[PDB]
């Protein structure tokens, strides 16, 4: 190991599961589960074989309200979604018995779809999994029902919509959790550009498990970026571990003593107790009836910091059961802790920063919108290296339907399929347990 | 090789062009020097420039296709790429843009043709190009009238003719001379007059253009009726059609 | 009786117009112009007075030892100089791209639920007319909530406005008529039963922004500042706090959730945001054109009419400026709305359609593009070869191409009924023509070209897509002139010869279909002859704001 | 196993190599040469260290022409290169043990990097390589400087350049064959936007394995787009095989057969000849004096016409020394054997389409420019499913100088770096090498 941190891990019930693991075993360049995750991530495709179905028979294909009439095709696609499914599995693998995946859910209504990993090897990025899954149901359904070459342009447009006129998919009904490599706002964003309410939806609202899928996303974005290298990188982990992973339980532990009656400056207080007792921050020096507090361990401060943070907004917003005072929680939380003690914030600020501008672009005119639409990628909650982003999964995971833009109205494809994946759904489990199997390996 | 379809006399002139066993009909005289002079890229007497050096004094490494390939003369030399261009009238000129193209590329080597509606061009090097050049003025690939030389200004290919039988020119490069029935060649390709004008012999006359023409219309054979040319472009277009549905 | 462009030609030329010869050299050059002659002296007062030489006749060659024709607005008897025709040079043809550009459609769907759920206030045609009331004040940039705004000058922003639309009838009746694009009005009997049924109890706004604004910004602008005005007028009407959590439900709304763009943002080589002439997909530019609802008994003259709409955008103000500039584009996309000549041609293979199968049902099959692309391509190619003066009108091989083709697929879409078919026997006109003359276009025309073929029908990722879905950014078609405009025409042929209401977008079919436009989409040649004479009145003028 | 189809495979020279070797032993899905090509080049990063510390030394930073007076640092950079190398490498690596390469070329001069593939792993695409790498050198510069705070963000400046206020790292000191994910023309593109002069330099102008490397990125990518899915796979993989691969040794032995006098024209003969010799077509039809040749197998025809295709080039533009007519050769070739055979041209038209706006754009005043600067992913040259740009890379191997916007203009420092890789110099030995090698696992 490059660091000598060890961690002890929990699970979603604040039970201990194994005790001194090196830091670095919950690194996403160590953590198979990590690995298996984003993969997955990368490879996974929700198929809406009813949408396609009803984009034909109606011929509302490329975009709202488009329709092109004469165009109308009436093809029994749900009724026939095995024999489609099987010959799309056919096109889609490499190899028999390799690791595709293709699934019926709903009646046959929707279809689960893992394209190969061996697909993603050979490519330089991730777009085969929409390409590769559009393709093989076009073809499979027009192989089904013999479309003839007059026609099959609208099982085209019904199943990937009106590119490549847009850049987007426009109009298709097709969804993946990742969106396209040309709306990134910089190199290595993908992992961001990952909505808070697919989040959500994908881990069914477990407010723990929420935390830990969008924490794992933002830090190994993190990586991608070239952020969590070199100096950085200590910080980075310990922030996945502490704020994402529930390490030594600080999390869980935070909101158990905070949440019958607490408030954000409660969790504040007894997270700097935390940080005292624990030898993370001491007294540097006495002013008039007000102690500076320093550290000598600037990583780790921040870590406590950004369990607090989590526990903070897990307090607030789940006593109110409404996700919009997330934005508000994010700012005091780092604003308040700054002038209770003169140590900085979360992220050096950028926590604090974000927020403000979440904050505004949630409660105006301007642009955002409620919490569940936002993501790492937003221009507005992008400034935060990964400290931020998790905070609102925990907000909307707890919201007890307060917004209109909710996981209902914006994630339902995205629930149905990608929820079905126990790693999706349950990180938590799986990356301790990963992380367990290789401590002594680092 | 075949070339082309069809049972019009058009459809062999368009083969005849392509096929380098099939020898042009020469009908016009010009001196070397002549040619460089409507070519306009150096004057006589003067050293081919160069792009690069001659490929003898370069160190290239060890390449079996560089190997197997023989350079032409003016690549061997590191000679410049230039060029010669052609405007051909709509009325039966006897060579026609993409038949120039696809001729090009059967006859000569380390060609660069293109192919426009009212200009056809090709750029090799400059020695090379020289010699290309005066077959393309002196045989039945260029008639003084109904075909012009231009690097520019090259209007005139769907332009009615004058009342000499001469097409349409901005720049006026040709002059059909009443006293000879002759024309000359005033200017070079791009529009700077020459010392001395170029004899270029005299316009053929309507029934040798009517057998020279690779152009169909109407007034002369019709494409439309030439069904076995209109049958393989239709199987083109169909075959394209289905090929890039399903591969059938 | 007379080929259509007969007429014209007259006009041009001296000689009939059979006669194969003619005389050049003797017109004096650019002397022969009335409107070359006014450019000699604007250039010579534009030098003077800035101390830079600007226009010169006697720069490069000179133009003019031809004669330099006029052209005929075709549909019009307007005669003008191309230069005239230059959308520099032509105010209805920029005002026809400021409407399109400062345009959004923004549902009240999602607002009102809004509303109704999370406000738990009532809406009805009251509230409804009160919010249009105020967005109507505010849109054009005026205030309704904070002390000490500072406002934009109503005079310079009256073009600016906010309409609505739904196909509730009794709804659309209790809203103030003032605010209302009015389906039954605005629309025959069968259109507008057609239109009101796609759009059911939906409402819509038709959001213009100021011509001087989209002139100042760009068309990514658009759809901000309409939700910017449609936010406080919200906050305003129904009486919110000013900067609430659900205020960015009414922004996300207004921004993302139920807005239509009129063009979707291009990719970084040609980088452009929303609203932009690439993104507009030709479905949407021939609902655009208002034709369909006007002249509904003649599918030529609506088809051509979005030929018009869209060679003019597409070539000119697009392909000739945004993406290229200079001199440009103008007679590549006038041989598509001058001298009657794609009128004449188009006529003859509806009227060849009309005997063989009737509109609408010929087989959706390769035989009949077969069948009538060749038989209205040999048409048009003939007139060329018949009429000495017609190939010296449309001297471009690219000029000539696209208006045979057009002619050739527009006929093939009005017999199958299907955009895709008549899609191919554009391509099939092609090739027949290059064949036939041993040309086609310019240098680079027939990429998309060669291409096509094998495109038509494919399902690829970036090559399959119905015609109508199609546009500027489809792969192959985003670089080259001669070719878009009539896409779009191809698109609207079966529709018209169906008598659809519209192409592929319902609610921007009614979206334009509004006399407080500036330009008038009904008549867009008769627009473009108005433009021309100089008789055209823009918005977006700073008369108000300078010296007099 | 999918495909009944074998191919003979030969080195460079024209000498067999392996007889009888399974069609998809060539894939990009199963040979793993060509694996290790594509995670090559997504892994490597060519660093300038004389252009960052000349950059440093007079302030110019941030893109063309760009200043910034006050701000010059002085730092021996090259002379301190080993030390920098290696402080670099212990950050980019993941282990100490792992397939990390830092090597110094041209006296400290420049770099080689090779990013841990395990990074990649964990990544959405490709962008780790530059954005680990700059932050590598970045702190390394810094730490063996002891660079100041208040100087450091020059020493950024210097090695990225202007990004994030530009989308690209322009100004940067650094290098790759990719470029950013946002200038994609559409998902799945990234393997195509690979300028041609980069594939030229990095093969050493050797024509054929120019040819090759050009015709493995293409044909990768058309699996990474899903052009060669289900119905189009076979096309996609015979096209590799004989116009990039050399199979059965047509391009070459065409070659040969014209080289010495031959034309486009020449070449078209020889293969219509070979095609109905191996009984690829077969006359159809007699019109009069004219035989209308057919095929039974379309995807072969194309192939054999790509292999001629390539030949055509190789001779036409081999004879000019001279790359620029290549944009004809691809137009005429298809042109001619069209109408020679009443067969349709290599990918249905799109070659010969793609021809007509590359020749105009390489020879007119609106865009484009010459030979060298297309690739795949650019507006004029991405039509064709890869059956023109290899050719162009060929065209440009062949070139004597004749060439403005040459390899050596355009990418010399891609070439010092990655000519250094045998496998992406040489692709050719390696891939075939690899199919052999898995011949009997297909
Ligand atoms: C320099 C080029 C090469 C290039 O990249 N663009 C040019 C020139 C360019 C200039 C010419 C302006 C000027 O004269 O200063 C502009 C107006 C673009 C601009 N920069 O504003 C243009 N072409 Ni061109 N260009 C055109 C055309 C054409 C036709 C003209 C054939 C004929 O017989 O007259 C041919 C291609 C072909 O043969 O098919 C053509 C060629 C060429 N085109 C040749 C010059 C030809 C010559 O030397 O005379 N254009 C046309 O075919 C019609 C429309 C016309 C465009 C202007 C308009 O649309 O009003 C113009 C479009
Ligand atoms: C509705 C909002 C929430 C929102 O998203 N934007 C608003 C309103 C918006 C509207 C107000 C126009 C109108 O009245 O119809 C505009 C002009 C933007 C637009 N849509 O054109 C604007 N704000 Ni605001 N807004 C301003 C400002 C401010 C200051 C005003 C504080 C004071 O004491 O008056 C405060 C924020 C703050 O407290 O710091 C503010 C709030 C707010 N701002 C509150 C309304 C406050 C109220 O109810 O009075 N703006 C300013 O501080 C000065 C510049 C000023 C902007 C106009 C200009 O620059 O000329 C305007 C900028
Ligand atoms: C945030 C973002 O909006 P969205 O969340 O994408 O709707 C963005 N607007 C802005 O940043 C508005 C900036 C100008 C108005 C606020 C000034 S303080 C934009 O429209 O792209
Ligand atoms: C090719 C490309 O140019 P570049 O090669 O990127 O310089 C592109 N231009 C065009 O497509 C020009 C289209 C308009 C002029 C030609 C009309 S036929 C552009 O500027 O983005
Ligand atoms: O001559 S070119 O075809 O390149 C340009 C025509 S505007
Ligand atoms: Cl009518
Ligand atoms: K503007
Ligand atoms: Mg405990
Ligand atoms: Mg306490
Ligand atoms: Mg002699
Ligand atoms: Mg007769
Ligand atoms: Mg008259
Ligand atoms: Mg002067
Ligand atoms: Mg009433
Ligand atoms: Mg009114
Ligand atoms: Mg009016
Ligand atoms: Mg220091
Ligand atoms: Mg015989
Ligand atoms: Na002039």
């Amino acid at each position: 190991a490059k660091f000598e941190d060890k961690v002890d891990l929990y699970d979603d019930r604040g039970n201990l599961v194994e005790e001194q693991v090196p830091l670095e075993a919950l690194s996403p360049l160590r953590n198979p589960a990590i690995k298996s995750i984003v993969q997955g991530i990368k490879r996974t495709v929700a198929v809406n074989l009813e949408g396609i179905e009803n984009a034909l028979k109606t011929a509302k294909v490329g975009g709202p309200a488009c329709k092109i009439m004469g165009r109308e095709l009436d093809l029994d696609i749900v009724g026939n979604a095995e024999s489609i499914a099987a010959a799309a599995k056919e096109m889609i693998q490499v190899t028999e018995d390799d690791d595709t995946n293709v699934e019926l859910l709903g009646g046959g209504k929707r279809a689960l779809v893992q394209v190969p990993s061996a697909r993603f090897d050979v490519a330089a990025e991730y777009s085969a999994a929409p390409l590769v899954t559009a393709t093989a149901f076009v073809q499979a359904i027009i192989n089904e029902f013999d479309v003839s070459m007059y026609d099959a342009n609208m099982v085209k447009a019904a199943v990937l919509g009106r590119y490549p006129q847009s850049v987007e998919y426009m109009g298709a009904n097709i969804a993946t959790m990742l969106d396209i490599p040309q709306k990134l706002e910089g190199p290595g964003y993908a992992l961001r550009n990952i909505m808070v309410n697919h989040v959500v939806a994908a881990t069914l609202k477990n407010t723990l498990q929420a935390a830990a899928l969008s924490t794992i996303l933002e830090q190994t974005a993190m990586f991608e970026m070239g952020d969590a290298v070199g100096a950085f990188e200590r910080m980075h982990l310990l922030g996945l571990a502490y704020q994402g992973m529930n390490a030594d339980n600080l999390v869980f532990d935070l909101v158990k003593a905070n949440g019958k009656e607490g408030t954000v400056g409660s969790v504040i207080a007894d997270l700097v107790e935390r940080a005292l007792e624990d030898g993370v921050i001491k007294v540097e020096k006495e002013l008039t009836d007000y102690k500076v507090y320093g550290t000598d361990d600037l990583a780790m401060w921040n870590a406590y910091a950004a369990a607090g943070l989590m526990a903070a907004t897990m307090v607030n917003q789940g006593a109110a059961r409404a996700a919009q005072g997330v934005s508000s929680t994010l700012l005091y939380y780092n604003d308040l802790i700054e002038f209770e003690t003169g140590l900085p914030s979360v992220d050096f600020g950028k926590v604090e920063g974000t927020a403000v501008g979440f904050s505004f672009f949630s409660h105006s005119i301007y642009g955002g919108g409620g919490p569940g639409i936002f993501n790492g990628n937003h221009i507005v909650t992008r400034h935060s290296k990964g400290f931020a982003i998790p905070c609102v999964a925990a907000a909307m995971a707890l919201d007890a339907g307060t917004q209109m833009f909710s996981p209902e109205a914006t994630s339902g494809l995205i629930k149905e399929v990608f929820s079905q994946v126990d790693e999706f759904r349950e990180p938590l489990k799986y990356v301790v347990e990963a992380a367990a199997e290789i401590k002594n390996e680092i | 090789a075949q070339y082309y379809p069809g049972t019009t006399k058009v459809a062999q002139n368009r083969r005849n062009f392509c096929n380098p066993e099939y020898e042009l009909e020469k009908l016009r005289e010009i001196s070397d020097e002549d040619v460089v002079k409507i070519l306009g890229h150096r004057a006589p007497g003067e050293e081919y420039p160069s792009v690069h050096p001659p490929l003898e004094e370069m160190d290239e490494p060890e390449d079996a296709i560089r190997e197997m390939v023989e350079p032409i003369d003016g690549a061997k030399a590191g000679d410049r790429v230039r060029y010669i261009q052609f405007t051909d009238s709509m009325y039966f000129a006897p060579a026609q843009p993409y038949v120039r193209s696809r001729a090009y590329l059967c006859r000569y080597r380390g060609a660069d043709a293109g192919t426009l509606s009212g200009r056809q061009i090709i750029e090799t090097r400059e020695r090379d190009l020289e010699k290309i050049s005066k077959e393309l003025l002196e045989t039945e690939f260029f008639d003084p009238a109904r075909s012009g030389v231009r690097g520019k200004s090259v209007h005139g290919h769907s332009l009615r003719l004058d009342e000499d039988g001469m097409m349409f020119d901005m720049l006026r490069r040709q002059i059909y001379n009443k006293d000879t029935g002759r024309v000359e060649m005033v200017k070079n390709q791009i529009g700077d007059e020459l010392d001395e004008p170029v004899d270029l012999g005299e316009p053929l006359d309507e029934e040798t253009l009517m057998e020279k023409t690779t152009i169909y219309r109407v007034d002369g054979e019709a494409y439309r009726d030439d069904v076995e040319a209109v049958e393989i472009m239709q199987r083109i277009h169909v075959l394209r059609s289905q090929g890039g549905f399903n591969l059938e | 009786a007379d080929k259509l462009f007969i007429n014209a030609l007259k006009k041009k030329f001296e000689e009939s117009p059979e006669e194969k010869k003619t005389t050049f050299y003797t017109l004096g050059g650019w002397k022969q112009s009335e409107r070359k002659t006014e450019f000699v002296n604007a250039g010579k007062e534009v030098a003077a007075k800035r101390g830079i030489p600007q226009y010169n006749p006697d720069i490069g060659t000179p133009l003019g030892q031809r004669v330099l024709m006029p052209y005929q607005v075709s549909t019009t008897d307007t005669y003008v100089e191309g230069d005239d025709l230059h959308f520099v040079n032509n105010a209805a043809m920029q005002q026809m791209w400021d409407d399109i550009r400062r345009t959004v459609i923004v549902g009240l769907n999602h607002a009102h639920a809004v509303i109704e759920k999370r406000l738990g206030k009532e809406v009805t045609p009251e509230t409804i007319t009160h919010y249009l009331e105020t967005v109507n004040h505010a849109m054009p940039g005026a205030a309704v909530v904070q002390e000490h705004m500072v406002e934009t000058h109503p005079a310079l922003v009256a073009d600016s406005y906010v309409k609505v639309f739904t196909g509730n009838d009794e709804i659309a009746d209790e809203i103030d008529p003032a605010f209302v694009i009015d389906i039954n009005k605005q629309f025959p009997e069968d259109q507008a039963e057609t239109l009101k049924a796609e759009v059911g109890d939906g409402i819509w706004q038709v959001v213009r922004i100021p011509t001087i604004v989209s002139r100042t910004c760009d068309g990514a602008t658009t759809s901000r500042w309409s939700a910017m005005q449609i936010g406080m007028s919200m906050i305003s009407a129904y009486k919110q706090a000013a900067g609430e959590a659900a205020t960015g439900d009414f922004a996300y709304a207004a921004k993302h959730a139920e807005v239509i763009h009129m063009g979707t943002y291009l990719p970084v080589r040609r980088a452009r945001g929303e609203n932009e002439p690439g993104g507009v997909p030709f479905g949407y530019l021939a609902d655009i054109c208002q034709s369909s609802r006007v002249n509904y008994e003649d599918p030529v003259r609506v088809s051509l009419d979005v030929v018009a709409t869209g060679a003019m955008l597409y070539d000119q103000i697009w392909l000739g400026s945004y993406m290229s500039g200079g001199v440009g584009f103008t007679q590549y996309a006038t041989a598509a709305y001058t001298d009657n000549i794609l009128d004449d041609f188009t006529y003859f293979g509806k009227e060849y359609v009309e005997d063989k199968y009737g509109l609408c049902e010929a087989p959706n099959n390769m035989d009949t593009v077969l069948d009538v692309a060749t038989e209205v391509t040999f048409y048009g190619l003939e007139q060329y070869e018949e009429y000495p003066a017609l190939l010296e009108d449309q001297f471009g091989g690219s000029q000539r191409a696209a208006v045979v083709a057009a002619a050739a697929g527009c006929s093939t879409a009005f017999a199958t009924g299907n955009a895709q078919t008549g899609l191919s026997g554009w391509y099939l006109s092609m090739y027949l023509h290059k064949e036939q003359h041993s040309r086609l276009g310019f240098y680079g025309y027939d990429l998309q070209d060669q291409c096509g073929a094998s495109n038509v029908f494919s399902i690829r990722g970036d090559e399959g897509l119905p015609l109508e879905l199609r546009g500027p950014n489809y792969p192959n078609y985003a670089m080259n002139v001669g070719h878009q405009g009539e896409y779009a025409g191809i698109s609207q042929a079966p529709h018209a010869a169906r008598g659809d209401a519209f192409v592929f977008n319902p609610l921007v079919k009614i979206a334009f279909a509004d006399d407080n436009l500036v330009f008038d989409f009904t008549n867009v040649r008769g627009e473009f002859a108005k433009g021309a004479l100089r008789e055209f009145e823009p918005a977006g003028e700073r008369a108000l704001i300078t010296p007099a």
